[PDB]
């Protein structure tokens, strides 16, 4: 048997898409030369004999 | 002191993607068949041609 054949398919598509996104982000910047700041709590004591 | 400023970032992301799609298609088919046949018996021989 000797069968020939020939087809032609014509198509079309429509589409929707609803994309909802919630993004959480956190960042911690630092400078190695200026990491900390200081503060002293100090008093002055006179154990002498004359005031200054 | 090395005046170098470094930073680290951590990020989390959750995405919900809801998608729709639809389609149609239309196919058109032509076909041309052939055939030949030779039959043989004790005393009966035939032949056949088809398309």
């Amino acid at each position: 048997g000797f069968s020939n054949s020939n087809s032609s398919t014509v198509a079309i598509d429509h589409s929707l898409s609803l994309a909802g996104e919630r993004t959480w982000a956190e960042t911690m910047g630092l400078n190695t030369a200026d990491t900390a700041r200081l503060n002293a709590n100090i008093r002055y004591v006179n154990t002498g004999t004359a005031p200054i | 002191s090395k005046n170098e400023d470094q930073s680290t970032q951590n990020t989390d992301s959750q995405t919900r993607t809801i998608s729709k799609n639809t389609s149609t298609s239309r196919t058109h088919t032509s076909e041309v068949h052939g055939n030949a046949e030779v039959h043989a018996s004790f005393f009966d021989i035939g032949g056949s041609v088809s398309a």
